[PDB]
């Protein structure tokens, strides 16, 4: 257990050493770069040794590192629970972290201040790992809240950009509204089970949960981008692309989905919980799927890509399967990752071109990323024995054989197949036609940093969900049993989506001129949810904090009622009692009266 | 961006700029080059056709009926170019565009590296100070008698004479620092 | 700065409009003042609600975030304006067409989640059944109660 | 030392408000080692429990 | 077809009737337009680019906007019937409405600890 | 606490007897030695408080207070250097006087063992703040807002010295200790109702309570740097500290009569959370910031909860390191171009990067990242008045949305976009600017490993 312990512990001083380094004079020796992803590659590799262990024996640790304070009779601890999610996430996540680094020394050559950028990425590392392994809701808050601003950073990190700002700031904005969930739940746990520790809530398996279970899925819904409050992921596109491929898919995203697999032991009795969870899914899969088939942007049909995977990985949660998925988390973050390095590689090469319009051709001029961007694609579109196979497939077979939500089903499988139309869409397009780049070409992919980081991802995309599927522990018992209709149900929608691709893409060829319609508008346009949400609900808030609070109330009718009502009776009274005429006469003639008022107050008490 | 715009758009210039959206947008929904070669001919037929038309009254209904044809046939979501408004890559490089008058607060230590840059900005900054009294002088001469303004600017008329107010043209930052 | 270059109280007299149009650097037939509620505004002009988005982008702005020009008169909401925050551009669909579209796709899916809660899919499976008095000792059940023999025959 | 004397206007406020605390103590010891709870019987060579 | 403005979807600029226009009455306020905005360019230039300035360009139209919404607002505010409900409103009706959140919850809070119908289990912290 | 405060009353003869060229070196060095004999107040290895004599007595509540007031000092010393150095030395050496003036009745006042005495202390602190926001302030709105200072306190204090006598005049004595130990509970007849708004008013203007508020954002937009500073992280605290002390005495009235004043300072707080998103003034913005976070100091008070009192006694000391070094970061763009227009200076990242990277660790502290004792004090508020009752929830959360958007969009104003490149007098940051935000920041770091030394009586 100290071996163990010591390489989980050894994990986090491996990453602290390059955020050390860079408040020293050694950064500006050194090539921090490489230096923070020889940093990582390590910590990956000693990332493992936790990760055999536990395929041997199975066996959970809770390691209590440090006593931070007592508040009487509640101790708050950093303690880290190593157990099956946050050993495999653990490595996952450092894996792709090793990828990126070194994709960004070749992306981000330009950038004069490249080495904050490789701090920024290590921090979220940091604070993804602090909240992976959090043994405590506490804990798990400062990676909660710390991935909420390490996001903010790297979205703005061109802070002279406007639209970088604004995309910042709604990031934010949507996480604090799903903060109110996590200190929701917080706030009741410490009330009804005195404590923050996952051990102590376990406890809490025969209360009534409703309370603390909404609180962590309205948290779940802003942090995993759910419909409701899924803009922000789309709009985080707008950060450098190492940032998107890390972040904004394989990391901070499935945070929401990783907190509710935490508590799934509680989850697993509420029925309103789980059929939330099912319909929550269920509509934001379809819906960004709807949104993914008529963008041009190819970052944003990736991202698009992604609220549509978390969509179904919350969908999952619903059928109370919660190691399914996870696996699809661990799964998701190979080929997705890859897909946008893949894709990051050609906005390179185009001049920083992102339409995927003035792209074509690409399976030609670019070879290398044009084959590792067919499989991402089809790694994603549930091809079997590739890594998305050994999740996808799984839950499709799941979601047909539970009792559950007809509609659910019905659009999650829609949603199924559009995720071949929208993948098609950018085989299609970017690969496939003419080209309609400008003549000036200088494309160059022949760069270590850029193919052995690719390569990597592209070993990991093919091999890796089988080796994951085969070494896990039997969690569940799979429904293997049913007609040969429902076992191929999600190959078949997959292929039919291709099919229905090619015919649909294939009529843009024709010298026929392509119309708009309500059904292209309100794909196009994110279903008007950002067009209305963004401009009237800020307009009407902004509208009252001026109006209303300060103007009417602070600046008007608080100094009226008080200070200025005071100031006007004491005014008033001065103005009375000191306009004398000077007169002896009239003085007198007062000193007269009180002179009767005294005889008659005496008068009547004797 | 260089050229201040006009009092008020003529006739033509509002018929060319809806010509050129017209375009642009026509490309957006055809992708294809040689389906959008196809349509922008068809798109030079409808303009063309009403080349010639000078009722001066009929051409300006001609003009709102396109415009309001234009919005209703608008690509959703339009091509852009990476660095134009709108665009992905637009004002990526402004948090790199430090003036340079920045460099008037460096350190003497930092100025010691770069003597030769340091040595042909002083004959810059020379050059600004000769060159403002003239300039200064000659835009109070040039003060048409009639208010009437226009935020254009004129050249030098003379030899050994910077045009007025050159000096944050000249000098601005590089578009890619 | 002095009192006649900064705000003032509402214009009674076409002689205080022309002054208080000259103070903002307007045309008199251009200056206009907010209605006169009493609700504090005095004579600070009252510009059209257009959010800085509108802007001619490709002008160069003496003020370039906020897209202005030095000297002309601020709306009132300039800071809600900004182009951070609440944008009034021209959409391509019409404001209420959107609303009309938005909610009903929302409103329909609702209605569709209801269906499919009174009419579930399932499969046309028994319950599932486990031993030992449906687990009842490994759930927390009580070792020296002793539970209700529930029992499961072969078929 | 016509300059550089006002150094030891602190440190004298220090020495000075520490002796000032130590007459406080000595103005208080009508319990001392008379509690319930610390009262105990002196050591030998003890005269005062504290000072 | 058509377009329907709102406030948070203005009027493009291509659609308005009064944008074509063409009345010598117009094209003149267009053009006293321009000439007011160039000569406020022109100064803030005569500015910007003077060598021998050593501090920054200050902005009356901001020193105006800024006094104008703090320091000018209560001598132009005038008491009236909108005013006074709208404060009053504004002013007491969240309060009350929240008094009676709190106060009827915590009622029925102190109601159920009287009849010992809570279950306060392990809660030991407040 | 003699020996806190006898040094501390040297600083005034040594003000005055130094060198014109040694004052502000002399006085700023021995304010830092001052602070750190204060230290040794935090020597507390057992239950009980220590008593030093019966004058001065130091709490595990009054002991942060303490603390936080002498590291302060030599803060405000050195952030009101700059901006003085135009005066003559008379004028120097009588700022530097007032600024010690008030630390040495700020220690008393936290050390004090009896009401009465804390009262008059409690007043004497106008005659310094009045003196400092009226002669060294900038604009002509300085004198009004020395009257609203001066008399929202005055006209609040006159009752509290009537309850303080009527306490009196009937217990005997106004001893703390004594008070506690045999207080009787209060009668709820309309007369201690009474009793009550006159103990409690006087506190809650000083906070501010919402509603009565309106002399703090007037104080802090025309005071000098070192007003704000000392206002916003020391005068706040002794409302809150104040009614901490009385409030046992007060039992079981306050468990019907503050419900006036929770429902104040939770609506309230959201009322001036949501005004930050308006303002127009940066040191305006701040104001409003400090009057939203205590209101929660007012919430959490009034329902005398273990969790609640520690999770005010934290976000006092919280609070009182980030609102000062939010004061001074936005005076320091002030020193530069002579505007508190928070929109009129632009893209500042780009001229002063490590100057943006204090503004974001401040910001940071407001908007309660964890682990910084901001949020613990936040959360532990939260989580006592969720226990009150449920709905405010409700309310702490639409608080803290808002919270994180005024935060950032001071931050991204002021910071990011273009530069506003005409602004050719951003000179520099001094190393007296940055030392000033260390000095902010690292006490604020050091306190969130060691929360234990600012958890109050409670905890
Ligand atoms: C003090 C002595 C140490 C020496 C400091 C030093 O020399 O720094 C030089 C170093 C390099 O010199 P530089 O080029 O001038 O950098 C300044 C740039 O302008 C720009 O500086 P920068 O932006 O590159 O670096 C500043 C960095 C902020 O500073 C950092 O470097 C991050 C370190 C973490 C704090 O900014 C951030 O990234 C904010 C991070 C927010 C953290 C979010 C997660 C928080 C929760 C996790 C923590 C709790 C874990 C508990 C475990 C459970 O710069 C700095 O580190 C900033 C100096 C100020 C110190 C920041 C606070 C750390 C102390
Ligand atoms: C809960 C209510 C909270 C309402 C928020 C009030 C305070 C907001 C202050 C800041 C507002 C703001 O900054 O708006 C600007 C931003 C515009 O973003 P956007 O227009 O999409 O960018 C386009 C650029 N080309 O707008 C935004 O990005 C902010 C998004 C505001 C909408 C958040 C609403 C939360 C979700 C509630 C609806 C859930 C429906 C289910
Ligand atoms: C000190 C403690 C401060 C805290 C107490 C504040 C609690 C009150 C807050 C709410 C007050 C609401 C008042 C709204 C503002 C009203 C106002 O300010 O208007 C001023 C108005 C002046 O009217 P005017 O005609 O000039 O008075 C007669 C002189 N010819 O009206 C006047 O000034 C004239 C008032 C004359 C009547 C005064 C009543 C005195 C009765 C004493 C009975 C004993
Ligand atoms: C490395 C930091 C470090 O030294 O941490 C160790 C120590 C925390 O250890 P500790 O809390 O005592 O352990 C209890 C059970 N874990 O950390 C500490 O004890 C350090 C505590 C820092 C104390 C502040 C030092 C004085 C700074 C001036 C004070 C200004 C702030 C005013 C507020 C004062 C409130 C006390
Ligand atoms: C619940 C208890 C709280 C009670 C608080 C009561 C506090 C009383 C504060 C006394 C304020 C005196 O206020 C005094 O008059 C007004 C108030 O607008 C200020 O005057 C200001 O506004 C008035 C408008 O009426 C203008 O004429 C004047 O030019 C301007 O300076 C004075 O400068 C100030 O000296
Ligand atoms: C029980 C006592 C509790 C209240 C405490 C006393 C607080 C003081 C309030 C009374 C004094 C304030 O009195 C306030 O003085 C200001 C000073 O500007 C007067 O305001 C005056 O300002 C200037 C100069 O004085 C004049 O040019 C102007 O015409 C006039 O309005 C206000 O009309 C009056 O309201
Ligand atoms: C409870 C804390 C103790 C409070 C102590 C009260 C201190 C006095 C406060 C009132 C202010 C004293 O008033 C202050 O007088 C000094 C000199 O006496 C003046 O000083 C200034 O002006 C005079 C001439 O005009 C010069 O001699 C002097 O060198 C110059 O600095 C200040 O401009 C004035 O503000
Ligand atoms: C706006 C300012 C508000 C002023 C607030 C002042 C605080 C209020 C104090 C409580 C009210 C007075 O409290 C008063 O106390 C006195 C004694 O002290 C008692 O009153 C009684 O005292 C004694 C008995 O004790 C009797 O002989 C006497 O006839 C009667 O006055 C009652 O307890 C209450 O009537």
């Amino acid at each position: 257990m100290n071996i163990f312990t010591t390489s989980i512990l050894l994990i986090f001083i491996l990453l602290l050493s390059p955020i050390l380094i860079s408040m020293s004079n050694l950064i500006k020796h050194i090539n921090f770069p490489l230096y923070t992803t020889t940093s990582i590659k390590f910590s990956f590799i000693i990332s493992l040794l936790p990760l055999l262990m536990f395929f041997h024996n199975n066996m959970e640790y809770m390691i209590t590192t440090w006593h931070w304070v007592t508040m009487n009779s509640m101790e708050l601890k950093m303690s880290f629970k190593t157990d099956f999610f946050s050993i495999l996430f653990t490595s996952v996540a450092l894996f792709v972290t090793w990828s990126i680094m070194q994709f960004s020394s070749w992306y981000m050559h330009s950038d004069p201040n490249i080495n904050r950028f490789i701090k920024y990425l290590t921090l979220f590392l940091i604070t993804m790992l602090i909240l992976t392994s959090a043994n405590n809701m506490f804990q798990l808050f400062i990676g909660w809240e710390g991935v909420g601003i390490m996001s903010f950073l790297l979205i703005g990190w061109w802070y002279g950009r406007t639209d970088a700002n604004t995309a910042a700031l709604q990031a934010i904005l949507y996480n604090r509204i799903g903060d109110i969930g996590f200190i929701l739940a917080m706030v009741w746990f410490s009330l009804n089970m005195n404590s923050w520790e996952l051990q102590q809530i376990m406890f809490s398996n025969n209360n009534d949960n409703l309370i603390p279970l909404m609180g962590l899925l309205i948290a779940a819904t802003g942090k995993s981008a759910q419909f409701g409050l899924h803009p922000w992921l789309p709009s985080a596109m707008e950060g450098p692309t190492p940032v998107s491929a890390l972040l904004h898919s394989s990391t901070m995203v499935v945070a929401g989905i990783f907190l509710l697999v935490r508590f799934h032991p509680l989850t697993t009795n509420n029925n309103f919980i789980l059929t939330t969870m099912l319909c929550l899914g269920a509509l934001t899969t379809l819906f960004t799927a709807i949104c993914a088939l008529t963008q041009n942007d190819i970052k944003k049909i990736i991202a698009f890509s992604t609220s549509s995977q978390l969509g179904l990985m919350m969908v999952t949660l619903g059928m109370n399967q919660p190691h399914l998925a996870f696996l699809h988390i661990c799964t998701h973050a190979f080929f997705k990752a890859m897909l946008f390095m893949c894709s990051g590689s050609i906005i390179h090469s185009l001049a920083d071109e992102q339409d995927i319009r003035k792209m074509g051709n690409i399976t030609k001029i670019m070879p290398f990323t044009s084959s590792c961007l067919v499989i991402g694609s089809l790694a994603l579109t549930g091809m079997p024995f590739l890594t998305g196979f050994y999740s996808k497939d799984l839950i499709i077979e799941a979601i047909n054989t539970c009792n559950t939500n007809a509609w659910a089903l019905l659009i999650t499988l829609i949603a199924t197949s559009m995720t071949a139309m929208y993948s098609m869409r950018i085989i299609y397009f970017v690969t496939m036609t003419k080209p309609r780049f400008p003549p000036l070409i200088s494309i160059n992919e022949n760069d270590p940093d850029l193919m052995n980081p690719i390569k990597r991802l592209a070993f990991g995309s093919i091999f890796a969900g089988f080796v994951i599927s085969y070494n896990i522990p039997p969690t569940s018992i799979p429904v293997l049993t049913m007609p040969w209709f429902l076992k191929t149900t999600a190959l078949i929608i997959s292929v039919l989506g291709f099919l229905i691709a090619l015919e649909l893409n294939n009529l843009t060829m024709k010298l026929s001129m392509n119309k708009a319609n309500p059904y292209s508008s309100f794909s196009t346009l994110l279903g008007f949810f950002p067009s209305i949400i963004h401009r009237i609900t800020p307009m009407k808030s902004l509208n009252l904090s001026l109006k209303t609070s300060l103007t009417l109330l602070d600046l008007i009718w608080l100094e009226k009622t008080i200070p200025k009502s005071t100031s006007t009776l004491h005014t008033n009274m001065t103005t009375l009692t000191t306009n004398q005429k000077g007169l002896i006469k009239l003085y007198f003639m007062s000193f007269l009266i009180n002179i009767i008022l005294i005889i008659i107050l005496y008068s009547i008490n004797l | 961006a260089f050229c201040a715009p006009p009092a008020y758009l003529t006739h033509q210039q509002k018929v060319l700029r809806l010509y050129k959206r017209a375009l642009r947008h026509l490309e957006s929904w055809c992708i294809h080059r040689d389906k959008y070669r196809y349509f922008a001919c068809l798109m030079r037929a409808r303009f063309e056709e009403h080349k010639n038309e000078k009722d001066m009254m009929r051409a300006t209904q001609l003009l709102r009926e396109a415009e309001e044809e234009f919005w209703q046939n608008q690509h959703p979501q339009p091509y852009i170019f990476p660095d134009s408004p709108g665009g992905t890559s637009f004002e990526r490089y402004e948090c790199y565009k430090v003036p340079e008058w920045c460099l008037d607060y460096w350190h003497p230590s930092e100025k010691a590296m770069y003597p030769d840059y340091f040595s042909k900005r002083e004959q810059w900054k020379k050059l600004r100070m000769e060159s403002w009294d003239r300039e200064v002088k000659q835009l109070q001469e040039e003060t048409s008698p009639d208010g009437i303004m226009t935020e254009a600017l004129p050249p030098a008329r003379r030899e050994g004479d910077l045009p007025p107010l050159w000096w944050h043209i000249v000098t601005r930052p590089r578009e890619r620092p | 700065m002095t009192k006649d270059m900064l705000p003032g109280s509402y214009p009674r007299t076409p002689e205080e409009r022309a002054a208080a149009a000259k103070k903002y650097n307007m045309r008199v037939e251009d200056y206009e003042p907010y209605p006169d509620d009493g609700m504090g505004y005095g004579d600070y002009p009252m510009l059209p609600n257009r959010s800085q988005h509108e802007r001619d982008p490709w002008y160069q702005w003496d003020h370039s975030e906020l897209r202005m020009n030095w000297g002309e008169p601020i709306h009132w909401d300039l800071d809600m304006y900004i182009r951070n925050r609440v944008d009034t551009s021209p959409t391509p669909v019409s404001w209420d067409v959107m609303c009309k579209h938005l909610f009903g796709f929302v409103a329909f899916m609702v209605f569709m989640f209801w269906v499919g809660h009174v009419f579930p899919s399932y499969q046309p499976v028994g319950p599932k059944q486990y031993p030992y008095n449906n687990l009842y000792l490994e759930r927390g059940g009580d070792p020296t109660k002793e539970p209700e023999p529930v029992v499961h025959y072969d078929i | 030392l016509r300059e550089h004397w006002v150094h030891i206007l602190v440190p004298a406020g220090f020495v000075f408000g520490c002796y000032l605390d130590r007459k406080d103590d000595e103005k208080l010891t009508a319990f001392r080692n008379k509690s319930m709870l610390f009262q105990r019987e002196l050591r030998p060579n003890e005269e005062v429990t504290w000072k | 077809s058509k377009y329907k403005p709102a406030p948070l979807a203005t009027l493009p600029s291509t659609l308005d009737p009064a944008e074509y226009d063409v009345s010598p009455e117009t094209r003149r306020a267009q053009v006293e337009r321009l000439s007011i905005r160039a000569r406020l360019k022109r100064e803030y230039l005569l500015q910007y680019n003077d060598p021998k300035r050593v501090s920054h360009i200050e902005d009356p139209a901001l020193i105006r906007w800024t006094y104008a919404r703090s320091a000018n607002i209560y001598p132009n505010f005038r008491p009236t019937p909108k005013n006074s409900l709208l404060g009053a409103v504004a002013g007491f009706g969240p309060l009350i409405f929240w008094y009676y959140v709190f106060k009827t919850d915590r009622d029925r809070k102190e109601r159920l600890i009287q009849e010992g119908k809570l279950d306060r289990k392990f809660n030991i912290s407040y | 606490m003699l020996k806190i405060i006898l040094p501390s009353l040297m600083l005034l003869p040594l003000t005055w007897l130094s060198s014109p060229k040694k004052t502000w070196t002399n006085v700023t060095s021995y304010s830092f030695l001052i602070s750190l004999t204060s230290l040794t107040l935090l020597w507390q290895t057992d239950e009980n408080y220590k008593n030093f004599s019966n004058m001065f007595s130091s709490d595990p509540l009054s002991t942060p207070l303490i603390i936080l007031t002498a590291w302060l000092l030599p803060l405000m010393l050195m952030a009101s250097q700059n901006h003085l150095k135009k005066d003559n030395n008379v004028l120097q050496k009588l700022y530097i006087s007032m600024l010690i003036s008030l630390q040495i009745l700020l220690i008393m006042t936290f050390s004090a063992t009896e009401l009465i005495m804390f009262y008059i202390l409690f007043e004497a602190t106008l005659i310094p703040t009045l003196i400092i926001i009226t002669r060294w302030g900038n604009q002509t709105e300085r004198l009004n807002a020395g009257i609203y200072f001066l008399f929202y306190t005055l006209i609040g204090s006159i009752p509290l010295l009537i309850a303080l006598i009527l306490i009196q005049n009937h217990v005997g004595t106004l001893n703390l200790m004594i008070l506690s130990f045999t207080t009787h509970t209060l009668d709820a007849s309309w007369s201690n109702n009474l009793l009550w708004l006159a103990c409690m008013m006087a506190f809650l203007i000083k906070m501010p309570l919402y509603g009565v508020h309106l002399w703090l954002p007037k104080a802090h937009v025309e005071a000098p740097i070192a007003g704000s500073m000392i206002l916003a992280a020391i005068l706040l605290k002794l409302g809150s500290y104040g009614m901490i002390r009385i409030s046992i005495i007060l039992d079981p009235l306050t468990k019907y009569m503050a419900y006036p004043f929770i429902l104040l300072s939770l609506w309230g707080m959201i009322m001036t959370s949501s005004i930050c998103l308006r303002q127009t003034d940066l040191k305006s913005l701040i104001a409003y910031s400090s009057v939203s976070h205590m209101a929660l100091v007012i919430a959490s008070i009034m329902i005398q909860t273990p969790w609640s009192f520690m999770g005010a006694t934290m976000l006092m000391i919280a609070h009182g390191l980030t609102s000062s070094l939010l004061f001074c970061l936005a005076n320091s763009n002030y020193e530069r171009i002579h505007s508190r227009t928070m929109i009129m200076a632009r893209g500042l990242q780009m001229v002063f990067p490590l100057m943006a990277t204090w503004w974001l660790m401040a910001s940071l502290a407001n908007l309660a990242l964890p682990p910084s004792i901001n949020l613990m004090g936040e959360l532990f508020i939260t989580m006592s008045l969720f226990s009150w009752s449920n709905f405010t929830i409700i309310l702490m959360g639409i608080n803290i949305i808002i919270t994180g958007m005024y935060s950032m969009y001071m931050i991204i104003t002021t910071q990011r976009g273009k530069l506003t490149n005409h602004m050719i007098n951003l000179q520099p940051s001094h190393t007296r600017e940055l030392t000033l935000m260390a000095l902010h920041m690292i006490p604020l770091i050091l306190l969130t490993t060691s929360p234990k030394l600012i958890t109050g009586l409670t905890m």
